[PDB]
């Protein structure tokens, strides 16, 4: 099988002390990351959520995002359930984006782009507009990373 | 030319600092960090000293509904009140601001707290 984990990489140019494994960085750089030149693949996940009477607030955590990535999300109710509110916050709660209601007002969408070296995101879905006990409202949530065609995905959830 | 300060912020009440007689071409650097409590620093600069509490109260009062109800409103008000400001520039929620002095004159440095949310069960700025 393969293996997973973290690693430390030491690369040298005409410095035979690197192979000893104690080579301290020196000189001017000569290599850089290859991924920074281009764009990766798309990852899409769809989940079904239900907001009960006592569970009107729900939050989910997302994997770490590399710099330059993009994030998309949309919510569509199963039936006649009222449209809930959508927003995006980091792990500490700092707001980053808010959901926009489309002109065909049957879905709410969100968008964000990555600037920091590591971004951890949390998606909030809440229907606590008032204190109505609507009952068993159920919504469809679609989320994607580097997948701007979330509106018409067509393919089954790919990637991760 | 570096100076240190220490203070205390109570219920969003800011502290003013004056920088008398700066010259044209001068560049000002600022950094504010949290040393206790739940403070989230906010730094702003202005020419004439005026209390920002009145306008920030209007920002706080609009906690009902808007397009980007908090972030866009706070950015608009800050871009009008201050010539330069910074909310989150350092490691975490700390601030770090660079501002070049346009002309000859005296300016004021404002230190305080921004408007944030610290809850996941409900939104309350």
């Amino acid at each position: 099988t393969y293996t997973t984990g973290s690693f430390q990489l030491i690369l040298g140019l005409n410095a035979p002390q690197v192979i000893s494994g104690e080579g301290e960085p020196e000189g001017e750089v000569f290599a850089s990351l290859a991924s920074l030149e281009i764009k990766p693949e798309a990852h899409v996940q769809e989940l079904e959520i239900r907001l009960d009477k006592d569970t009107r607030y729900l939050t989910q955590h997302t994997r770490n995002l590399q710099p330059g990535d993009t994030f998309h999300a949309l919510v569509e109710p199963i039936g006649e359930a009222p449209l809930p509110r959508l927003r995006l916050t980091d792990s500490g709660g700092k707001p980053l984006a808010f959901g926009l209601i489309d002109q065909p007002g049957e879905s709410v969408e969100l968008n964000y782009t990555c600037d920091q070296d590591i971004c951890e995101l949390v998606v909030h879905v809440d229907g606590t507009d008032g204190q109505k006990d609507s009952g068993e409202a159920v919504y469809r949530l679609l989320v994607g990373i580097n997948a701007p065609n979330l509106r018409e995905s067509g393919q089954t959830p790919v990637g991760s | 030319r570096v100076q240190h300060f220490t203070g205390y912020i109570e219920d969003g009440r800011g502290i003013f600092y004056s920088l008398p007689d700066m010259k044209q071409g001068d560049i000002i650097y600022a950094s504010m960090q949290n040393t206790g409590g739940n403070l989230d620093p906010l730094v702003g600069i202005m020419a004439e000293e005026i209390d920002p509490a009145v306008s920030l109260g209007q920002v706080l009062e609009k906690a009902l509904a808007s397009e980007n109800d908090l972030i866009s409103e706070l950015t608009a008000v800050a871009d009008r009140i201050f010539l330069g400001w910074d909310d989150d520039g350092g490691k975490g929620y700390s601030a770090s601001l660079e501002f070049t002095i346009p002309r000859d004159g005296t300016y004021h440095i404002f230190a305080g707290s921004t408007i944030t949310n610290q809850r996941l069960d409900k939104f309350q700025p």
